[PDB]
DNA sequence: ATTGTCATGGAATTTCGC
DNA sequence: ATTGTCATGGAATTTCGC
C-alpha cells in the first residue's frame, strides 16, 4: 500500500544547497531514517515535557525546548532561530 | 363556583390562593401571562393578577434568568476638553499576528482632537505600558487619564507611577468599552489604515506604525475641516498638501485665534429617547449581568439596590459579594414587578 | 460550489518539509493530546535546517 | 493660478489631474472629503470632486477595508404556513456543560406552532441528526425542512437520506443566523427553561428533557392565547390546569373550528424602512463579507455583480472565486462610488 | 358526560419476541381509544423499568387520562403505579382499537416475523400507513381526527 | 464615585449665474 | 434560487358599574 516518506523532502533540500548533486537509493534510506528518528526524539522528549508540566498540549514553545536538549552547543543556536523564522514568516501569513 | 360565557370557572378558597398559582407558575417558570392563561382554563376570581405579581417577586429562579424588555435611555454625550493634554483614552489592542517579537500596541489618542501615539510591547503588563508613557510624557504631562479596566491598569503598582506625573486616572465601568469613546473608534482606524497598507503582503506591521501616527494624524477631519496637527499644535509640519494659508498671518497672534477655533467645533447630537426607556431611581432593585456567564447559568444575578445615581447613566448598586460596583445603566436591568 | 485556492502550509511559512505531514505525526502518534498549530510548523524547519547541514 | 478669499491657490495643468489626487489620496488613504481637504491646502480648480471619485473606483485598497453607512432596509415577516408538519427549523446548540455522554441537542421547532421537539446526540454529524427524525418522521412527514447550513446538514449524505421522506431541504443564507427564524427563538427558550431549572445544582440537562418538551409545549402564546399543543393538535392532553372550556362542544365538528382557529392569528409588523436605505440592482456592483476574517485583513471581498435578485432581502452575487454564492443583503455593501 | 376526546384512554399493545436488533425485543404498539394514533416506542424488556424508559418519549409529547391494557409485568407493580400517581393519570391496575389490534394479531405479527433485525428498520415506514385506516365508525383517519388537518403529503398518505 | 464616536456616501440643501 | 421572532412588563386602552 502506501509508505509514506521524507524522500520527496530530501531532493527539495538537497536542490537548494547543492543543486548539481545527485543522492544514491541506500543513502536517501539514512537521510529518511535521520528523520523519523530524530523526529520522536525530539517529538518524545515534547510529549515526556507535557506530562512534567501537566499539560495535555504540545505547543510550539514545547518544540523549541525539546530542541535545547538534543542538540548540543551550536546547533542549539541556529535550530532554533532556524525555527522561529519559519513561525514568525508563518504566522504573518494566512 | 360561577358561570362565565365560555364555561363553567371554579373559585378557589382564599386559603388556596398562594398554593394554586406557585403550582401553576413552576409548570414552565412563565412571567405574567402565559402563567394567568393556565389559570384560565380551571379557575377564576376577581384580581387574579394580583396574585401572579405576588408570585413572582418570590419566584427566584425567573428573575435571574428572564432579561429586561426596557432599553436604556438616550446616550449621553459628553462635551470636549477645552486643552489638549488633558484627557487620554488608552487601550491595548491585540494580539495581532506577530512581527519583531511585538504583538501588543498601546494606543493613546488624545480626548482634544484624536492625535494618536503608538508605542509596541511585547506583552501587556504595567511595565510595558510604563515605559510607553515615559516617552510621551516626555512632550507634556496630563491632567486626566482615561483607559478601560485593564488588566495591567488596575495593578497597584501602576497607579503608584500614575500618582507620580500627576495623572488622574479614570476608569470605565467594567464591561462596558463604550465608555471608553476615541480610542474605541480610532483602534477602528489603526485598523482600518494598517489593514489598508498591508493588502497582499505579510503583515509585517512593525514598520508601518511610525507611518500611521503622521498618516492618522494628518486627516482631516471631515465635520471640523482640520488636521490633528493644527488643532494640537497650531500648523502643520513638512508634510506633503501643507496649508500655506496659515503663512499669511504672524504666529505670535495666531495663537489666540487658535483658542477661537478650537471653541467653534462641531458636538454630537443626542438621540432622541425612545418609548421603553427606564430610568434608575435611588432605592429601586436592579439585577446586574453576569461577567462571563457560563452555560446554562443564570445571565444575570440577584437583586440590588441602588446606592447613588451619579448621571443617567452611571449607578453604584450593592451586590450580593457586598460589592460597590460601579456599573452602567447598559449593564442592569430593571427587576421585574417590584 | 468552489471554495478558494489552497494554499499548502509549508508554502506559508517558507519550508520544504511538510507540516500538513508532521501535525499528523503528532496526534497519531500518542505524544499528547492537544498539539498547537505552531508546533508543526516549528518542528518541519529543524527537520529542515539538519537535512541541509548534512546533505551540505 | 488663480486668487481665493483664503489665499493664493494654484490651477494645476491637464495632464497633471490624476497624478496630483492619487499623491493625495495615498496619503492616508481616505475617501471623498478627507481626500478634497488636502487638495484645499495647494490647489483648486472646478470640477475638484469628479475627479477624488475617478480615483476611489480604482483604488482598490480602500474598497476592501471600508464598510458601508448604508443599513439594509425593513426586515421581510414571512407568513406562517396553513398548517402544521409544513416546516420544521432545525439547529444543533451545544456544547453545552456534559451529562450521560450528551453535549448536543437537535431542536425541531414546528413553522406553525412552536412546539418544539428534543432529540440528543453525542456529536452533531450526520448520522446523529438522522436518527434523531427517525423518531419524529414516526410522528408524521413534513414537506419543508428550513435549517442553517450546518456542516452536518449540507452533507451529500444527509440529503440522499432527505430525498426519501419527501423532505424539502431549505437552507439559510450563510453567516446569517437571523435567517432561520423560530429555532432561533426557541434556543432562546430551552436555554430560559433548562437555565431556571438547573439554578443551584450541578447541571445534569440530560434529566429534565422530557420536561422541555412538554413545559413549553404548554406555555400559552401571550400574544396568541393558545397552547403549542392546541394548535398542533386540538385540545390539551392530561397535563395540570388543562381547558374544559373545550369539552362543551363536539370533537367531529370542531375540527372545522380549529381551522378557523388557525387562521385567526396574530401577524408581526414589519418596521418602517429608515432613511439610509438601499435596494439592491442588478448590474449594481456589491462586496461580500470576507466570511471568518483574520486580524489585520480585508472584511470584504473584491466587487461582484449581482445576478439575480430573488426578494428585496436576498440576493445572488458572483463572487471572486467564481461562486455564484446566494447571500443576504445583511452582508453586502454597496460598492462606493459607481 | 361529553363525547369521547383524544388523548383519554391509550390500550398499550405488545407484540413478539421479535428477534433483537440492537436489544429491542417487543414493540410497545400504542393505540389510543377515540383518535386510534399508532405511538410505536419498542421496548428491549417488558419490565416496570425498561418500558417507563419508553413511557418518557410518549409523557414528552401527549398524557392520557386512563393507562389500561391487559395484565403483564410492567403493569402490576407499585413502582409503575407510583410514577403513575405522580402524573396524575388513575390506573386501573395494582370500537376501533379492535380494528387496530386485528393488524396486530394478525397482519404485523407475520409482517414483523421474519426479519432478525430489519423489523426495526421500517418501524417509522409501517407506522405511517397505522396513522391513516379508514374507520366507518368515524369516518375520519387518526392522522385527520388528531391534528385537525388532513393529509400533508401522498408519502404521508 | 462616571458618560460612545466618528469617518462616510447618497441625498437633501444652498449658492449663484445670468 | 430565499425572508427574524416572540415572550414580557409598564403603560396605554377599553369595559363597565351604577
Amino acid at each position: 500500500s502506501r509508505k509514506e516518506s521524507y524522500s520527496v523532502y530530501v531532493y527539495k533540500v538537497l536542490k537548494q544547497v547543492h543543486p548539481d548533486t545527485g543522492i544514491s537509493s541506500k543513502a536517501m534510506g539514512i537521510m529518511n531514517s535521520f528523520v523519523n528518528d530524530i523526529f520522536e526524539r525530539i517529538a518524545g522528549e515534547a510529549s515526556r515535557l507535557a506530562h512534567y508540566n501537566k499539560r495535555s498540549t504540545i505547543t510550539s514553545r514545547e518544540i523549541q525546548t525539546a530542541v535545547r536538549l538534543l542538540l548540543p552547543g551550536e546547533l542549539a543556536k541556529h535550530a532554533v532561530s532556524e525555527g522561529t523564522k519559519a513561525v514568525t514568516k508563518y504566522t504573518s501569513s494566512k | 363556583k360561577v358561570s362565565r360565557p365560555e364555561g363553567v370557572k371554579i373559585i378557589p378558597p382564599q386559603s388556596d390562593r398562594q398554593k394554586i398559582v406557585l403550582q401553576a407558575h413552576n409548570l414552565a417558570h412563565t412571567g405574567r401571562e402565559a402563567t394567568l392563561l393556565k389559570i384560565a382554563n380551571l379557575y377564576w376570581w376577581p384580581n387574579m393578577r394580583k396574585d401572579v405579581v405576588k408570585q413572582l417577586g418570590r419566584c427566584q429562579q425567573c428573575l435571574i434568568t428572564n432579561a429586561s424588555n426596557k432599553a436604556s435611555g438616550p446616550i449621553l454625550r459628553p462635551d470636549r476638553p477645552q486643552k489638549p493634554f488633558d484627557k487620554f483614552f488608552i487601550d491595548y489592542i491585540g494580539p495581532l499576528p506577530p512581527s519583531q517579537g511585538y504583538l501588543y500596541v498601546l494606543v493613546v489618542v488624545d480626548g482634544m482632537t484624536g492625535f494618536t501615539w503608538l508605542y509596541p510591547t511585547k506583552a501587556p503588563s504595567t511595565s510595558a505600558t510604563v515605559k510607553s508613557l515615559n516617552v510621551l510624557t516626555s512632550i507634556a504631562i496630563p491632567k486626566v487619564i482615561h483607559s478601560d479596566q485593564g488588566a495591567a491598569f488596575t495593578s497597584s503598582t501602576f497607579a503608584e507611577w500614575a500618582k507620580e506625573r500627576g495623572i488622574h486616572l479614570e476608569f470605565s465601568t467594567p464591561y462596558h468599552p463604550q465608555s471608553s469613546g476615541k480610542v474605541e473608534r480610532k483602534n477602528s482606524d489603526i485598523k482600518r489604515l494598517l489593514t489598508k497598507l498591508l493588502v497582499g503582503r505579510p503583515t509585517k506591521w512593525y514598520d508601518l506604525l511610525p507611518v500611521v501616527q503622521l498618516a492618522l494624524n494628518n486627516t482631516y477631519s471631515p465635520v471640523l475641516k482640520y488636521t490633528p496637527h493644527q488643532l494640537l499644535f497650531g500648523i502643520d509640519s513638512n508634510t506633503p498638501f501643507a496649508n500655506q494659508d496659515t503663512l499669511d498671518l504672524t504666529r505670535e497672534e495666531e495663537l489666540s485665534l487658535l483658542q477661537e477655533i478650537r471653541t467653534s467645533l462641531y458636538h454630537p447630537s443626542t438621540p432622541p429617547a425612545s418609548s421603553r426607556s427606564w430610568s434608575p431611581v435611588v432605592g429601586q432593585l436592579v439585577q446586574e449581568r453576569v461577567a462571563r456567564p457560563a452555560s446554562l447559568r443564570p445571565r444575570w444575578h440577584k437583586p440590588s439596590t441602588v446606592l447613588k445615581v451619579l448621571n443617567p447613566r452611571t449607578v453604584v448598586i450593592l451586590d450580593h459579594l457586598g460589592n460597590n460596583r460601579t456599573v452602567s445603566i447598559d449593564n442592569l436591568k430593571p427587576t421585574s414587578h417590584q | 460550489k468552489a471554495r478558494a485556492k489552497a494554499k499548502t502550509r509549508s508554502s506559508r511559512a517558507g519550508l520544504q518539509f511538510p507540516v500538513g505531514r508532521v501535525h499528523r505525526l503528532l496526534r497519531k502518534g500518542n505524544y499528547a493530546e492537544r498539539v498547537g498549530a505552531g508546533a508543526p510548523v516549528y518542528l518541519a524547519a529543524v527537520l529542515e535546517y539538519l537535512t541541509a547541514e548534512i546533505l551540505e
